[PDB]
RNA sequence: AGGGGAUCGAAGAUGAUCAGAUACCGUCGUAGUCUUAACCAUAAACUAUGCCGACUAGGGAUCGGGUGGUGUUUUUUUAAUGACCCACUCGGCACCUUACGAGAAAUCAAAGUCUUUGGGUUCUGGGGGGAGUAUGGUCGCAAGGCUGAAACUUAAAGGAAUUG
């Protein structure tokens, strides 16, 4: 039946968006239907930053951190872990913790 | 649009009356209304009712007492003969004893079995109980 | 014999409640079935449903019964139990129990004048569970009880004589219309008459006034 | 099937008949 | 009427002002509104003593009007009135209920813990909105110790005052245990105060 | 994988609250008295009995466990229960609010001893 | 709370309510007596200009109309009429 | 509210939204159409005599497994070909 | 209620929610009867003469019964000023 | 019809997979995707909730406008003045609790004020198939759109929730 009382998007009131590419399977999804996340990690591994350190002529580093927005469908996302189907009850919850 | 400020004051009153509130207001508040807020006054359905006389036809505040049930309107007015006066009463009266169905008439504004009374009938503004 | 737990079945056990209508003039609630024994030994029943009804389990269709039983005397009261219990016999039983500790009053009215004593409702009462929808239209005296056959005895033993049932929705299920019989039937005495317009002193707790007199700690 | 391939499939064979029927006529 | 033996000396109006009973949380349900004067340029509303006061000894005129102290029920929730429940029990009959309401006690006359009381008393609808709950099945008075912004639903008396104030709870069972005392019987006039302190009703750690 | 079951749980409750003032700290001691004022089918339970009697008794002493209710701290309690003075601290000793309390004292035509103390506005 | 005196709220309920939704849609406007050091002759403005305002006798600015109230000029003297 | 014109003067609104409406029923619109009449073995009629040509047996359909004892029939009003059953037991050694 | 020569036959008379009027079914058990004691001298309710108050299952639902109380007490003189008609 | 023609890509071709794979996967690749001027007039064109009007409960944010503060904040330290915070209000997209109320329920602050049945008004549905089919008309370059049955056939499809 009616699962969700926003359907599956973030989209009140306009009748159309835009058309997004999924990182994964490129599966054209609306861009507020994605599953948006701010990956934000370094180059390096956690215990990677000590010999980078010990191989740099820049005593003082800057331990540079990318940036890259994984616009994700939920077909890849609930394959990839990325959400778990969750309680009816609890569907509501939405809360990012 | 308002298409009949009798029905809109009807509905506002068992609105209020329903959550039971001590006073409801209605606009635009014209005469036909407050030629039937009198027939419930005379049958103390109705409290004191204030008309606030604005300059744009106003509105009116009415301390209902929380004593009627339901009062509503037969939009539109349906004319209606003596001989089958007592017909339209069945269909919307809870009991014969109590709860009455405003008639206009030439005559005036009243109650059915006034109508009845004085014989004289006409078209069908509403019901109270 | 009978150990009262609650108030109302010590003061009752005092004897000094002995009249039903002050339950319902307090809206006294009601736990214990031995209250209306006793306040009503004038009491019968009659069994309108023996249903059977299963949970699909890993075991199987364990068919559990539901049984609607109807109790209540002619002189205006009336009470409808439903109970689920896998025991045939019991469910009868166990459906009783809850009846009695669900019984209604009526107000029993007049199609017309006010001659004689009273045969029908006094208005017409709005009643709907579920998708049946029970309209009782009181009708003039003698006109008989027109109903289903099993709303009808309903009102038989509510004591009511002549009354007009406009059924709605699924009135082939049984168990609804018997509660929107019921939902209907007591919803007289949450409709206003002006007769009843008068004030009244809003009298005093039989609770308080017959008092105190056991659990005495 | 799903509502669309079932109307595609007698859209299909409104074609032909449409050919057909203006073929003798 | 009710006598002039009902004012707020400034020496216990000082102790209120300590007491931080009269200035609630920073907003307010609109059935809450008439219990308010105004609101604190730091955005912060406030109770008005002269409100719960009156309030408060309308409640013990109802708890008066209860023949048998013994089954009237005070409730409490959470460690921040557990004391003062259990110590305004120690004033008068007031079966007391000590944190779980343990549901189904109204009701449900198989429980052990089975009462029929003729009144409730609540410290907070929030950590009690099951008993009041309760009430509505069996036909009970709910009287309870409201803040402005708590829901006041099924609440016959509600008593405005803060429950966030640890002197503020324990000062409003201060008070309510005393004028029910004071209309119980055996309680001379009102003219000198308590032995000690009031601060003893009010829980400390541990 | 000692864990006490129901029954040895509900038996120890049992006893705690009937004879409290007959146990004693020394398991051996009150494993005798469970003998004559319990039945008790296998001795092996009977240990048991006991084994949560110590249990729970010495968490007794050292303050009183919900769940536990017997007559000595009933009267015990009720002592402080009975604690009701002569008078009580709201009193005339010394109305001292915002002005509508000056208003609160004039409406139904009664005599107060207005001492009002203005409330910010 | 259902028991209220619409009749006669206090003046704090018409301040915080609409004009349109009060109980007489009376304006909350004004009309202003302003006057420059420049001219001789009074001039009454709006709350809101709506457009320029020009004293007769001396050729002037007084206040710049916006969206709502007016934003008066630097050198203008105001009062409320 | 409830969508359909109720003024005092839109009588004719309301019979021709009826007069459509009732279509959808099937008696009614058996009858309008006279399809008994018209497109049916049978003119109007109750019954109607015939001749049987063949004897068919018959598969009953599931869950019933039988063989249903029909015939073949001509009616003579109309000329068309229908199958008949035949009641009670035996019934087709009583007829030829 | 009562037939063509008085005698009501009635099975009682229902209250009435003083703060609305509405009649109290035979089941509310929501709704609660209050009762207040008369004080006297030197501040002493006494046992005895008492006020009572009906509220129906309804107002406590809405959250009103204390509201409506304050109503059915500022003309009854159980307090001064709580129930401000006007705000 | 003309221009444009990078990417992707129906069709098609290929190499894998399986038993078959002319499908999913990979590579290439046409129409197409872009534009100028016309056509068609359709979608799960959906918030599956016609449009207008009033009323009924509270709240919070957000967008846009407006109002007030000897509030913060902008070179000058109440000066040549936007942003912000406060108390609001109007309108909007919506949102959280509660169900008074409704509903078959899921759920709905509107799907509420509907058996206590009537504010005005438009359209649509009458078991499922057949079937949005045949025919006929009209529109269209066509694709097809709009209107739209019947015969015959079945006792059920279907909705929402419960347990397995």
């Amino acid at each position: 039946p009616k699962k969700r009382a926003s359907n599956g998007r973030n989209k009140k009131g306009r009748g159309h968006v835009k058309p997004v590419r999924c990182v994964n399977c490129s599966k054209s999804i609306p861009k507020d239907k994605a599953i948006k996340r701010m990956a934000i990690r370094n180059i390096v591994e956690a215990a990677a930053v000590r010999d980078l350190s010990e191989a740099s002529v820049y005593p003082e580093y800057a331990l540079p951190k990318t940036y890259n927005k994984l616009h994700y469908c939920v077909s890849c996302a609930i394959h990839a872990r990325i959400v778990r189907v969750r309680s009816r009850e609890d569907r509501k919850n939405r809360a990012p913790p | 649009t308002r298409s009949s400020v009798l029905a809109d004051a009807l509905n506002a009153i068992n609105n209020a009356e329903k959550t039971g509130k001590r006073q409801v207001l209605i606009r635009p508040s014209s005469k036909v209304i407050i030629k039937f807020l009198q027939v419930m006054q005379k049958h103390g359905y109705i409290g004191e009712f204030e008309y606030i006389d604005d300059h744009r036809s106003g509105k009116i505040v009415v301390q209902l007492n929380g004593r009627l049930n339901k009062c509503g309107v037969i939009s539109p007015r349906f004319n209606v003969k003596i001989g089958d006066i007592e017909k339209w009463t069945a269909n919307l009266l809870p009991a014969r004893q109590f709860g009455y169905v405003i008639l206009t008439t030439s005559a005036g504004i009243m109650d059915h079995e006034e109508a009845r009374r004085k014989h004289v009938s006409g078209k069908i503004l509403g019901f109270v109980y | 014999g009978w150990v009262p737990v609650t108030k109302l079945g010590r003061l009752v056990k005092a004897g000094k409640i002995t009249t039903i209508e002050e339950i319902f003039l307090h809206s006294l609630p009601v736990k214990e079935f031995q209250i209306i024994d006793t306040l009503l030994p004038g009491l019968q029943d009659e069994v309108m449903n023996i249903k059977p009804v299963q949970k699909q389990t890993r075991a199987g269709q364990r068919t559990r019964f539901k049984a609607v039983v109807v109790v209540g005397d002619s002189n205006g009261h009336v009470g409808l139990g439903i109970k689920t219990a896998k025991e045939v016999a019991g469910a009868i039983r166990a459906g009783i129990i809850i009846a009695k500790l669900s019984v209604i009053p009526i107000r029993r009215g007049y199609w017309g004048t006010n001659l004689g004593q009273p045969h029908s409702l006094a208005t017409k009462t709005t009643g709907k569970c579920g998708s049946v929808t029970v309209r009782l239209i009181p009708a003039p005296r003698g006109s008989g009880i027109v109903a289903s056959p099993a709303v009808k005895k309903l009102l038989q033993l509510a004591g009511v004589e002549d009354v007009y049932t406009q059924s709605n929705g699924k009135t082939r299920t049984l168990e609804n219309t018997l509660k929107a019989a019921f939902v209907a039937i007591g919803n007289t005495y949450g409709f206003l008459t002006p007769n009843l317009w008068a004030e009244q002193p809003l009298p005093v707790s039989p609770l308080d006034i017959y008092s105190d007199e056991a659990s005495a700690q | 099937m799903r509502a669309k391939w079932r109307k595609k499939r007698t859209r299909r064979l409104k074609r032909k008949r449409r050919k057909v029927r203006a073929r003798s006529k | 009427s009710l006598p002039a033996t009902f004012d707020l000396t400034p020496e216990d109006a000082q102790l209120l002002l300590a007491a931080n009973t009269h200035l609630g949380a920073r907003n307010v349900q609109v059935h809450q509104e008439p219990y308010v004067f105004n609101a604190r340029p730091d955005g912060v509303h406030v109770i008005n003593v002269g409100k719960t006061w009156e309030k408060l000894v309308l409640a013990a005129r109802i708890i008066a009007a209860i023949p048998n102290p013994e089954d009237v029920v005070a409730i409490s929730s959470r460690t921040f009135g557990q004391r003062a429940v259990l110590k305004f029990a120690a004033h008068t009959g007031a079966t007391p209920i000590a944190g779980r309401f343990t549901p189904g006690s109204f009701t449900n006359y198989i429980t052990r813990s089975f009462k029929e009381p003729r009144l409730v008393i609540v410290t907070d609808p929030r950590s009690d909105a099951q008993a009041i709950k309760e009430a509505s099945y069996v036909n009970i008075p709910v009287i309870a110790l409201t803040d402005l912004d708590s829901p006041s639903e099924f609440v016959d008396v509600a008593i405005p005052c803060n429950n966030r104030g640890k002197h503020s709870i324990g000062l409003i069972w201060y008070l309510l245990a005393r004028e029910v005392l004071r209309l119980r019987g055996a309680l001379v006039d009102r003219t000198q105060p308590w032995s000690i302190m009031p601060d003893l009703y009010f829980y400390r750690d541990p | 994988g000692r864990v006490r079951t129901k029954t040895v749980k509900r038996a120890s409750k049992a006893l705690i609250e009937r004879y409290y003032p007959k146990l004693t700290l020394d398991f051996q001691t009150n494993k005798r008295l469970c003998d004559e004022i319990a039945t008790i089918q296998s001795k092996r339970l009977r240990n048991k009995i006991a084994g949560y009697t110590t249990h729970l008794m010495k968490r007794i002493q050292k303050g009183p466990v919900r769940g536990i209710s017997f007559k000595l701290q009933e009267e015990e309690r009720e002592r402080k229960d009975q604690y009701v003075p002569e008078v009580s601290a709201l009193d005339l000793s010394r109305l001292n609010v915002d002005n509508q309390t000056s208003d609160l004292v004039k409406s139904l035509g009664l005599k107060l001893p207005l001492s009002v103390i203005n409330v910010s506005a | 709370v259902l028991v209220q005196d619409l009749l006669h709220p206090t003046a704090a309920s018409e301040a915080r309510k609409h004009k349109l939704k009060t109980l007489v849609q009376g304006p909350r406007s004004y009309f202003l007596d302003v006057k420059c050091p420049g001219c001789l002759n009074i001039t009454t403005v709006f709350s809101h200009a709506q457009t320029a305002v020009t004293c007769e006798s001396c050729s002037t600015i007084l206040c710049t109309p916006t969206g709502g109230k007016a934003k008066l000029s630097e050198g203008t003297s105001f009062r409320r009429k | 509210g409830k969508g359909k014109p109720r003024g005092l003067n839109s009588a004719r609104k309301l019979r021709v939204h009826r007069r459509n409406n009732r279509w959808a029923e099937n008696n009614y619109k058996k009858r309008l159409l006279g399809t008994a009449f018209k497109s049916s073995p049978f003119g109007g009629s109750s019954h109607a005599k015939g001749i049987v040509l063949e004897k068919l047996g018959i598969e009953s359909k599931q869950p019933n497994s039988a063989i249903r004892k029909c015939v073949r029939v001509q009616l003579i009003k109309n000329g068309k070909k229908v199958t008949a059953f035949v009641p009670n037991d035996g019934c087709l050694n009583f007829v030829d | 209620m009562e037939n063509d020569k008085g005698q009501l036959v009635e099975l009682y008379v229902p209250r009435k929610c003083s703060a609305t009027n509405r009649i109290i079914k035979a089941d509310d058990h929501a709704s609660v009867q209050i009762n207040v004691a008369k004080v006297d001298e030197e501040g002493r309710a006494i046992p005895g003469e008492y006020v009572t108050y009906a509220l129906s299952g309804y107002v406590r639902s809405r959250g009103e019964s204390d509201d409506s109380l304050n109503r059915l007490a500022q003309n009854d003189g159980l307090l001064k000023n709580v129930w401000s008609y006007s705000r």
